[PDB]
RNA sequence: GUGCUGAAAGCAUAUAGGCACGAAAUUUACCUUAAGAUAUUUCUUAAAUAUACGUAAGAAAAUAUUACGUUAAUAGGCUUA
RNA sequence: CAGGCUAAUUUGCGCAAGAGUGUACAAAAUGAGUGCGCGGUUUGGCACCUCCGGCUUGACUAAUCCUCAUGGAUGCAGAAACUAUGUAGGGUACGACUGUUCGUCGAUUAAAAAGUUACAUGAGCUGGGUUAAAUACGUCGUGAGACAGUAUGGUU
RNA sequence: GUAUGUCAAAAGGGAAACAGCCCAGAACAAGAGUUAAGGUUCCAAAAUUAUUAUUAAGUGAAAUAAAGAAAGUUUUUAUA
């Protein structure tokens, strides 16, 4: 085998021919089985991209003092929806920030050209439970997307620490300092047994190497403050990464989803702030073809200088 | 040397054979009486017949070095026949070289994830020569769970009748009779 | 012991068939010699001893063709394929009762 | 319950049954007794 | 079997309908064995089971009787299902006509029982929920399966009713699983005359 | 370990057959890494794109990774708080 | 020394049988002298092979000290504990003494259990014991000297 | 120690791998040649060849774990 128990070649595509409507047992693996086992824990709504701006404390009006992190949402927009009939899973693609057109490549310039959205800085997907979590393309998500007291999960890239030793990377105790130790004060020590243990270093051995700059999730962080003007969403506790780093905020998976009334109110607010998200999208998709057909012919210069 | 001087094209061509794991097989069954008791070919007795086709050993031009094998489409692998209590008592083991990481799974639990086609690929794989042609030969075994497959047009035919169909034998005898009308 | 002499305790149906044919072939060598001499009205002391106290393959019990008597065994029986040069040696009679 | 290698009936009400036998395991032999629960015995090890 | 030979007296009102040998195709099995759908309809309800094909029913409508027989007594599989198929039909015939009942006795100071409706956890409209006070901190509430009528003539006595014996006795065991009779005071739930021997002290 | 139905074996039986309860182990779930099918009404006819160079960095032994390069706040200076 | 073969032996276990103990009552608990075995941990045998603890960092076994499910318990009222069946996920700490593994003790703890891996790991460290040259004591030897005797020191 | 053989100084086939066991003593080639031990579903040259029983445990299938227990099953011999 190469991966798991499957000896099937890698270019074979037999999934459509083994159907459950033909009387076959539902497979235990595959996208369908994966989504059922994660149905309870998948969020109902999408998430937002925020930038870690710093740390502070929230002072209550009766004596409370709560450490918290300030996460700012900068021009967060919905860029695309991932359906189960086209991709195999439900998800919403969200954007953050802005970027100069010259830095954006032609493949991505046309990707936004067919949506009516300015080129974004980053993009990320947020898995949703079902089709009810898909949002219109081109709608901005504000801090009010969450409500005070709501628990969320913050995913971010930890602070890089370069090549770390055994003490910092794996909590090795080290060795003695003065009782005769020769050149072995912070070293890892022995790396395994002798002939009876394989005559080799065993896979999975904890050794020095690079540490940090990996994704880390913090679960169950309440929302202390929500300010739309400032664009910040204050959450209790710490968050992975450095200031100015992009993090992913979404409802907690180990907690009950937000009330039904809230999930509808937030969706009903996107229809008011942007009464026409489809009319502007269909017009953009109609312009992409006109420009895409001009690039093929080579008459794009005429359209640019038309008016 | 005359016997092998000629067109070898069609002797090395890949034929797409077909077999159903549910259809009773009077030859590959151990119960040969009565007619109603004839069972399908067991896992290992079907795999031994398939490994012979993948090697091209059924041909009179077989050579272990040359890859003169054929394709085999096995359908209805969900109803793969097994005797005794193999389905729930046979274990498949796997190791990645790391002590502690031994993965075991029963035949019935392996048929819930990758269906019965994976259980058949493991049997045929172990019956093939352990060399640099084992993965090419095993790749020509296209096993499916039901009756649907993308090779319903590739299966070898004789007069429009797929081999193994109701009237394929009569269609073959009719073409050889016309062949005799020549010097 | 650590040196592996992988000798199974019992014989296979193939070894038993050739053992039957080797016993039956030695019966034809003694009958041919005994019939060739009878025509001349002669006898050999070794041929008269064999026919007396040795049975033919059709008169031997299945346990006498595939087993021998070893006093160091739980049931005083040992596979005949454990005897040195058992394929080229005659062995058909065991102690009585064993 | 007493797991022995030699299970015997200790009264007229003791019964010998093979339980826990299914498609995955062979099971064990039990000495079940409704009169006295101290007669409960099993043959075999999991 | 000495029970499979005994005819089954069909009392007035009960009707036995024998099906025809059919086979439901199963993609997981290469050969399914034919079965026969037997329906037993009457005043209280209708029960249905699928018997193997080797069992033959000689339904005598004239004398209102039905005797069972197997195609081969030498096979262990056919001898067993012969008596088991008879024992089930006997219950079915005597369950759709008269009905099956189970009595539970609640022993213990503070043990009560009521039959109330819990619309919050109803599996089917109008489901009856047996509420039991057995000394637990929480309330123990169980919904009667669709087809059973449960009533409590007294607080310390439950009365289950239904046409399917296997369902009635199985539901009485789930209620008894909360408080199994103890041998020191006799506290627990006793089903259909069940008793426990007490200790000296 | 504990049950319901229930015969072979008129009884009995949680033994066959048909159902069920049940553990810090298991599996899933949760987290990371790897995997890279697939998706975009995406780009490209000698390019798209990437690299090099320069100012750097949420990166950092080399390498790699992530930005920026005048239509520019990438680094330094300067100014204010 | 380690590995190899063996298993008398063991401070490693299991099963069978049941004298006897258990106020009564063999098998709740308990089990004389025995029998049939497993296993490779102690002390040994053979002579095939080559002329010690601590620290750091593990991996695995299950014959289980704690934690989870559970049968039996005239001797299971409850509680705690006893015995046994599942079960090795995690944990099993701190200090005094001794070169010590071991062993004894102090005080906490849900518990302060074991074993294999060259009795894991010295081209990862330590060198206290052991193990050279120096020196003294006791004992032995006519003597030089010796000692599974003891001391101070002694290129890892 | 004794009896016999092999290895030592013996390649080759079989025993998965193999100094000592079962076959058989290599001067060199050719052959669907003929055979020994051993084998004949596939890896792998040759039977998915015939006859009669047993087993349902993957027991077993080329290195027999014991005493022992038991409404597992078959047969035989009595017997109701
Ligand atoms: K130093
Ligand atoms: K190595
Ligand atoms: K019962
Ligand atoms: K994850
Ligand atoms: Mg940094
Ligand atoms: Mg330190
Ligand atoms: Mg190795
Ligand atoms: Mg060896
Ligand atoms: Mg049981
Ligand atoms: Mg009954
Ligand atoms: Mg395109
Ligand atoms: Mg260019
Ligand atoms: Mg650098
Ligand atoms: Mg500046
Ligand atoms: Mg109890
Ligand atoms: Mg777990
Ligand atoms: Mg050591
Ligand atoms: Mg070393
Ligand atoms: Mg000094
Ligand atoms: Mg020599
Ligand atoms: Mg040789
Ligand atoms: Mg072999
Ligand atoms: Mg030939
Ligand atoms: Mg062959
Ligand atoms: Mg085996
Ligand atoms: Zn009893």
């Amino acid at each position: 085998v190469k991966y798991g128990w499957s000896t099937l070649p890698k270019r074979s595509r037999p999934t459509r021919f083994n159907q459950v409507t033909q009387g076959l047992p539902a497979p235990t693996s595959g996208p369908a089985a994966a989504l059922k086992r994660r149905e309870k824990t998948t969020p109902l709504r999408t998430g937002v991209l925020a930038v870690k701006k710093g740390m502070t404390v929230f002072m209550g009006r009766t004596g409370a003092r709560i450490p918290c992190t300030v996460l700012q949402l900068d021009r967060v927009q919905v860029v695309a929806n991932k359906t189960r009939a086209k991709n195999g899973y439900w998800a919403v693609q969200v954007g953050l920030g802005e970027r100069r057109a010259e830095n954006v490549g032609a493949p991505q310039l046309g990707y936004y050209e067919a949506k009516g959205i300015p080129p974004k800085q980053t993009l990320a997907e947020f898995k949703v439970r079902n089709q009810d979590g898909l949002l219109p393309v081109g709608v901005q998500l504000f801090p009010d997307w969450f409500h005070v007291g709501q628990v969320v999960d913050v995913r971010g890239i930890t602070r890089g620490m370069g090549f770390a030793g055994g003490m910092k990377r794996h909590g090795f105790a080290g060795q003695e300092a003065s009782h005769g130790n020769s050149l072995n004060h912070r070293t890892i020590g022995s790396v395994g047994g002798s002939q009876g243990s394989g005559s080799r270093v065993l896979p999975g051995k904890k050794m020095p190497g690079r540490m940090g700059a990996q994704q880390h999730t913090v679960q169950n962080l309440p929302i202390l403050m929500v300010d739309n003007e400032l664009g910040i969403v204050v959450v209790k506790g710490a968050v992975a990464g450095h200031k100015g780093a992009v993090v992913k905020v979404q409802d907690a998976v180990k907690k009950a989803p937000p009330p039904e009334e809230f999930v509808e109110a937030t969706k009903q607010l996107l229809n008011e702030r942007f009464p026409d998200a489809e009319e502007k999208l269909q017009a953009a998709r109609k312009l992409h073809l006109e420009l895409k057909e001009a690039r093929r012919q080579g008459l794009i210069d005429s359209l640019i200088k038309n008016g | 040397m005359s016997q092998t001087v000629g067109a070898t094209r069609l002797a090395y061509s890949r034929v797409w054979h077909h077999i159903s794991a549910v259809t009773p097989h009077p030859t590959l069954s151990t119960i040969k009486a009565p007619s109603e008791a004839i069972t399908p070919p067991s896992l290992g007795r079907l795999a031994s017949r398939i490994a012979t086709i993948l090697m091209g050993k059924h041909k009179p031009i077989w050579d272990p070095s040359t890859d003169c094998g054929d394709y085999v489409v096995v359908t209805n692998c969900a109803g793969l026949y097994t005797t005794g209590h193999k389905k729930w008592r046979k274990t498949y083991y796997r190791h990645n070289t790391r002590p502690g990481s031994l993965q075991a799974i029963t035949m019935d639990a392996l048929m819930e994830k990758h269906g019965g086609a994976e259980v058949l690929r493991k049997a045929v794989s172990g019956m093939l020569p352990k060399n640099r042609l084992r993965d090419k030969r095993l790749a020509r075994l296209k096993a499916f769970e039901g009756d649907a497959h993308p090779y319903k047009e590739n299966l070898v035919r004789f007069g429009g009748k797929v081999v193994g169909a109701p009237g394929w034998e009569e269609a073959v005898k009719a073409i050889r009779e016309a062949d005799m009308e020549r010097l | 012991g650590g040196l592996l002499w992988k000798i199974p305790w019992r014989m296979s149906k193939f070894q038993k068939l050739r053992q039957r044919r080797r016993l039956r072939a030695v019966d034809n060598v003694v009958a041919t010699i005994e019939n060739a001499l009878a025509k001349k009205g002669e006898t050999v002391k070794a041929v008269e001893r064999w026919r007396a106290e040795m049975p033919t393959e059709a008169e031997m019990l299945p346990k006498d063709k595939y087993t021998i008597f070893d006093r160091k065994e739980k049931r005083y029986r040992k596979g005949i394929h454990k005897l040195p040069k058992w394929t080229r040696v005659s062995q058909r009679v065991n102690p009585p009762g064993y | 319950m007493k797991v022995h290698s030699a299970i015997k009936k200790r009264c007229e009400h003791c019964k010998v049954v093979r339980r826990k036998a299914n498609k995955r395991q062979n099971g064990y032999l039990y000495i079940i007794c409704p009169a006295n629960p101290r007669h409960k015995q099993r043959q075999g090890y999991r | 079997s000495k029970l499979g030979r005994t005819p089954l007296s069909i009392p007035p009102g009960v009707e036995i309908t024998i099906g025809e040998p059919f086979v439901k195709r199963d993609m997981t099995q290469w050969k399914q064995q034919p079965k026969r759908k037997i329906t037993v309809q009457g005043p209280l309800g209708q029960l249905e089971m699928d018997i193997p094909d080797f069992i033959k029913i000689d339904h005598d409508a004239e004398a209102r009787r039905a005797t069972l027989s197997v195609a081969n007594r030498d096979e262990k599989e056919q001898r067993e299902m012969w008596g088991t198929t008879w024992a089930y039909l006997n219950r079915f015939i005597m369950g759709v006509s008269e009905g099956h009942t189970a009595v539970l006795r609640l022993v213990g100071i503070g043990y009560r029982a009521t039959i109330d409706t819990r619309p919050e956890k109803e599996e089917y409209p109008g489901q009856q929920f047996v509420c039991l006070k057995l000394g637990f901190s929480h309330p123990v509430e169980m919904g009667v399966p669709k087809g059973m009528k449960a009533s409590t003539p007294q607080p310390t006595r439950i009365l289950l009713e239904g046409i399917n014996r296997e369902q009635v006795m199985t539901f009485a065991a789930d209620i008894r699983r909360w408080r199994v009779p103890e041998p020191y005071k006799g506290k627990g739930i006793f089903v259909n005359g069940e008793t426990i021997k007490l200790k000296q002290k």
